């Protein structure tokens, strides 16, 4: 980073991929909610 | 390309399909002096809004974003655009309306207690979630309900907007150098002059002028019976080049008197290298990122996106309008994500988002226009003189000897001549000009042989209110409110102009390409 | 009117009987807007060459001569011929070449012991004796010989010249006020600034291409589909008065910033009180006047009367063309009478005699033109714009409140306006431009469809050599033979001319009235 | 006039007088012998 950083349990790779993991569940979810409503 | 498949990520998928066979042409199409020449122009309109805007940043940030990371971010993200995106004479940078949003989250950030830049990765996180479900369920397709009515007031308001900013630039130059009968003639001159100086105001006028001048001469010499004809174009298509070349010579001649010169960072840094490095924690730096506001951040998130989409979309409607012969097509859907992605990507590295710019565009794809013998007859669609443009900006810092020799009052008389000739394609702006002409000389144009004069008068002094609306707007604290203001467009003109207006009226003062209903 | 009567003073009747009918007509077609227009505009052109050109004989002539008799001289004989006058479109005024010979008569008049102002009245004597033997048999015939070929050459040097000096004094400007660094704020203002002074030569420069720009937007605006057509036509009319006033007022409110103004006499006194008075006695005023200086006054007042034959019959052949729509006729037997007669007489009161100068008369002429629906459509033709101009000339010491406050970069703004607009009607100028432009553009003229392009070429650039030997003489100690050098283009387009060209090329490229052989 | 001037015989109008009957005696001289001439 600058300067003296906080250190946090997950680094910035980390975080970041634990992040774009829940971003990828929700549009999954909300994909396939779609994907089952306009079918019954 | 705005219609619904109904099939997920389908206009995606589509914008792939139309334009990527074309890849090939898209490379090959740019071996011609006028993309050259587009290059160089195009490459001073897209670096010194970034000098500028970057400067204004860093000096509303405490320099958290300033010039380095709004250059990297340009070059990064227009080099990233041009090879994959749909309409490559796209050109994506930082706006006015950004500037404004940055500024409002810095000030909330403040007063909270949040790391600004932090607060920015979240926004960043929501916009990839945001634009992956808008170009999941083809939310572009929206885009065709904006007719021409919303896209031509809001090209003219930006062009409007970049005249007025050009020449308040100059006013502000004559405010720092004002004509006096005696000067301080020793006068502190780093970091910038620290009083009035001499003949600055009026050599800063004169230089704008010249190049305005020498522009808009050579634009008419493109047109005329002068030269062989492969000269005259070649020499036409270098006018603003050839302009800008003969403007900063005059000034380097010029030993003695100050003018004001491009600055560019002295390397590849972060602007504080005391607040954070390239890569930005989402937990936070110095203090742990709230829970809320991690949640909280979708908010700003939906107006950073709704002021992307509008200006990009808009855009790419302005570019592409049938008239201009593009014959390549665009795709809304794939560069909506290009753009928005990039920019959710680049908060993750302190870097400003970005968004299609309509003035910035619009030049380039003008630049690129080869004119018939009056009539438009092609445009020269390729990748090259975007991705090159990114390229010299990206490399900017390397080339301040360069750059350093180059006026900003040149510039201004540029980005005068951009202003206007922008102004060409648009039916609002031909119409304000018949207000002041009698009707006999009004040209044979369907809305003028099909309506009769006093109707699209009054149909044009509909719109005129409009700019004045959206004019006071921008000049208020709710600026960052003109999108939905000219959303406000569109139901005017689907819900309340059919109500004094007949069918075959608006057929003829709102085409989609200019048609005699 | 060229023609030769062999009866005495034949010439001299023909012309009164010609124009002298229309007298009453030449009062009332005053009566229109254009008309007063003219007088505003012509005021100016005629003012500023009498105090530049009065100036700068009492710098050469020890005030012998100076601006206060130029300005009485200008005045009295312009009312005079426009009272009197065959042509009253002819601008009676000092030029140039007058100023030249002033210079050398005195330069002579001092080597040998003479008094410069008793030798002048003696010239004089010798002008009257000599314009009336012209006139008495019909002299002014031989203006027959004088085709356009000449006339043009004639008319493009000096409207080359008239550019040429108006951009010099800008240079000059320059030159005294020059960009530096730093300036001595405490510099004495009078008589003149007596060092350099910031913003001034830059802000002349701005107040110069200000005035051409307001100029030349007018004049397109005149013939442009903007506004009713008769508030275009009024406004477009009033140009340059309108430009002079929104340039003049700018400088007005820039208070602090130094530019030189006009500057009249303090009252109606000669220049040289302890020099002479008002009436000149021949025989000398201090010593007596050599009894051999008054017989070779003769050859002084050939080299006058030459000068003024040629500039004054010259113009009266320009502004008098069948292309002109002239319906009135010139006199060139009374005018020259008028001009010469009244020269030969102002020098007994110690006055510069006079020319009809070619530059203001076109511009006066220009300035009355009427344009059809393109074509010359008319010409208010009459005396009393003339004679209006002559009485503010007059009147000229008594508004020194109002023109102290006019800038002369404005008037220079002016001057490259008429210097430019004068060179429309001009043939030789029309066919340097085609020099430029590939055959395929050539408009559709005789001398263009029925000469082959490199012969009309080479036409055009046989005028040029002679253009260039014109200037070069102009150029040189020798100045005064001009003359001569033009006259010598008459033979060359009637005895070499024809060897080198066919006869139906020659009416193709030298037409009395542009006709197709 | 101005200053002091040198006193004439004849005044400026006298002279001029004289001057511009002198100079009609030659003009009448000439005119005369071009009626003479071309006639013989
Ligand atoms: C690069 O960034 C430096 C600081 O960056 C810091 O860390 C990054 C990660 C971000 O979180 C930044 O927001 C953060 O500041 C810059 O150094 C700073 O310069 C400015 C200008 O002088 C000052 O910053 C702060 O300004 C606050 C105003 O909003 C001020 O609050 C004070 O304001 C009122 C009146 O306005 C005062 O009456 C109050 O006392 C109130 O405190 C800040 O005050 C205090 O802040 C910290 C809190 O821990 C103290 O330690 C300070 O000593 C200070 O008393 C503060 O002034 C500071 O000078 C400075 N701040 C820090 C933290 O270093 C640097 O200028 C910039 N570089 C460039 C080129 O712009
Ligand atoms: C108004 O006019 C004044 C004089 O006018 C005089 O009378 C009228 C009718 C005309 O005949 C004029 O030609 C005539 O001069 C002006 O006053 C004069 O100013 C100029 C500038 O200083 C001077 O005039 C004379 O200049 C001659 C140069 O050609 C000079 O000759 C001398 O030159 C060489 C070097 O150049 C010297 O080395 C020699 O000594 C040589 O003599 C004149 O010299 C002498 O002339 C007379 C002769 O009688 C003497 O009486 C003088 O004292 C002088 O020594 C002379 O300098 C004079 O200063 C002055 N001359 C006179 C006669 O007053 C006045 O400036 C003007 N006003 C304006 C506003 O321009
Ligand atoms: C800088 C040139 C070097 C001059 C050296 C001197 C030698 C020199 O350069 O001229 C010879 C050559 C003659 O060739 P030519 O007249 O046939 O050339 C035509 C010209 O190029 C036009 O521009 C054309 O139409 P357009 O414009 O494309 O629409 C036309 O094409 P098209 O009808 O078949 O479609 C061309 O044929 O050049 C000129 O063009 C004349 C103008 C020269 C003017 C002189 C230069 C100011
Ligand atoms: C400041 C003026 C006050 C305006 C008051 C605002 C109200 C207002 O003035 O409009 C109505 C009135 C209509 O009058 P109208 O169109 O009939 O007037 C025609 C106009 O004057 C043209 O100029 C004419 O041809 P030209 O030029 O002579 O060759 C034509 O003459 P012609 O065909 O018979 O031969 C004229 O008939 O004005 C206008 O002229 C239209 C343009 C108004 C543009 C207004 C922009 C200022
Ligand atoms: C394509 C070419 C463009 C044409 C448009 C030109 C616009 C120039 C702006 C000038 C006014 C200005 O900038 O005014 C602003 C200044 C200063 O104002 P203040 O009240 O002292 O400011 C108060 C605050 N202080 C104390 C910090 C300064 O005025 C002046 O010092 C007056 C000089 C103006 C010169 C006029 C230039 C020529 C104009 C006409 C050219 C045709
Ligand atoms: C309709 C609009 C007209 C456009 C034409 C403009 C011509 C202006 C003349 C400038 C040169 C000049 O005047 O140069 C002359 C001067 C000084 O020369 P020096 O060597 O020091 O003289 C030596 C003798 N001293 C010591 C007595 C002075 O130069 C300069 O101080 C350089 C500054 C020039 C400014 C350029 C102005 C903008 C030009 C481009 C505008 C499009
Ligand atoms: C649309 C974007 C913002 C992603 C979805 C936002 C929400 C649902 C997710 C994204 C990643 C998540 C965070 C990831 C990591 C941790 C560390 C853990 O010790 C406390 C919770 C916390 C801080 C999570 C809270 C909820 C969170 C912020
Ligand atoms: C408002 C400012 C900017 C422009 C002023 C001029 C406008 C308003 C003028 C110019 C020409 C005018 C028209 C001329 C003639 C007629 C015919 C009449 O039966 C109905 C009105 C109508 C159609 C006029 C309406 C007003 C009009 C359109
Ligand atoms: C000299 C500078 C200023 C101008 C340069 C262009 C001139 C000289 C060029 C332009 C067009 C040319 C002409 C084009 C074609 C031909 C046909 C040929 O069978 C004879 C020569 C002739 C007629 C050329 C002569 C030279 C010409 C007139
Ligand atoms: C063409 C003009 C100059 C007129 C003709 C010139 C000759 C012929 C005439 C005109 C008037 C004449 C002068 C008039 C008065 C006198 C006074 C006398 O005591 C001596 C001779 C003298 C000085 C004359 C000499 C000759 C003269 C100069």
């Amino acid at each position: 980073g600058e300067r003296v950083q906080l250190a946090h349990h997950f680094s910035e790779p980390e975080i970041t991929l634990i992040i774009f993991g829940v971003m990828a569940g929700v549009i999954g979810t909300i994909l396939l909610i779609s994907y089952g409503i306009r079918r019954l | 390309p705005l219609q619904q498949t109904g099939q997920l990520f389908g206009g995606l998928v589509r914008d792939i399909r139309r334009r990527y066979p074309y890849y090939l042409s898209d490379i090959t199409d740019a071996f011609s002096p006028q993309v050259l020449a587009a290059v160089i122009f195009i490459y001073f309109a897209a670096l010194s809004p970034a000098i500028t805007f970057g400067g204004l940043l860093g000096e509303k940030t405490r320099n958290q974003m300033g010039v380095s990371e709004l250059l990297i971010s340009t070059a990064v993200q227009g080099i990233l655009f041009a090879l994959l995106g749909a309409q490559p004479l796209l050109v994506v940078g930082f706006s006015g309306p950004l500037l404004v949003f940055e500024e409002a989250f810095f000030s909330f950030c403040e007063t909270n207690g949040l790391e600004y830049i932090v607060g920015r990765v979240w926004i960043g996180f929501w916009l990839i979630l945001l634009v992956v479900l808008v170009v999941a369920f083809e939310g572009s397709f929206l885009v065709r309900f904006i007719s021409r009515y919303t896209q031509e007031i809001f090209s003219f308001l930006i062009s409007l907007i970049f005249i007025y900013e050009t020449f308040s630039k100059l006013i502000k130059i004559f405010q720092d150098h004002p004509l006096q009968k005696t000067y301080n003639y020793n006068v502190l001159m780093v970091p910038k002059p620290q009083g009035p100086l001499p003949n600055t105001a009026l050599l800063s006028l004169v230089l704008m002028a010249g190049t305005f001048f020498f522009a808009m001469m050579l634009r008419k010499f493109k047109n005329s019976s002068y030269f062989p004809g492969k000269l005259r174009r070649v020499i036409g298509d270098f006018g603003v080049p050839i302009s800008i070349l003969i403007m900063v010579l005059v000034d380097f001649f010029i030993q003695d008197t100050y003018t004001q010169k491009l600055s560019v960072p002295d390397g590849f840094k972060v602007s504080n290298s005391s607040a954070r490095g390239w890569v930005i924690h989402p937990l936070g730096l110095r203090s742990e990122f709230p829970i809320w506001m991690m949640f909280a951040s979708a908010l700003p998130a939906l107006l950073v996106f709704i002021l992307i989409f509008l200006e990009s979309q808009i855009t790419t409607l302005i570019v592409s309008k049938p008239e201009r012969k593009m014959v390549k097509g665009s795709g809304f859907h794939l560069d909506l994500l290009l753009v928005v992605g990039m920019g959710g990507v680049a908060a993750l590295f302190g870097m400003p988002w970005l968004s299609a710019t309509t003035v910035r565009s619009v030049t380039h794809a003008n630049a690129l226009t080869v004119m018939g013998k009056a009539q438009i007859q092609e445009v020269k669609e390729q990748r090259i003189s975007g991705l090159l443009v990114a390229v010299l900006v990206g490399l900017s810092i390397l080339m301040e000897p360069i750059l350093s020799r180059i006026p900003l009052a040149v510039l201004f008389g540029i980005f005068l001549y951009m202003g206007v000739t922008s102004l060409s394609g648009i039916q609002l702006f031909d119409r304000i000009l018949l207000l002041f002409k009698p009707p006999k000389y009004h040209p044979d144009v369907p809305y003028v042989k099909r309506v009769k004069t006093w109707r699209m008068h009054l149909f044009t002094g509909i719109q005129i209110i409009c700019l004045a609306v959206l004019w006071v707007v921008k000049s208020t604290p709710a600026s960052l409110a003109l999108p939905f203001v000219l959303i406000l467009t569109v139901p005017l003109r689907r819900v309340l102009l059919p109500l004094i207006f007949r069918n075959v009226e608006l057929q003829c003062l709102d085409a989609d390409d200019a048609k005699a209903t």
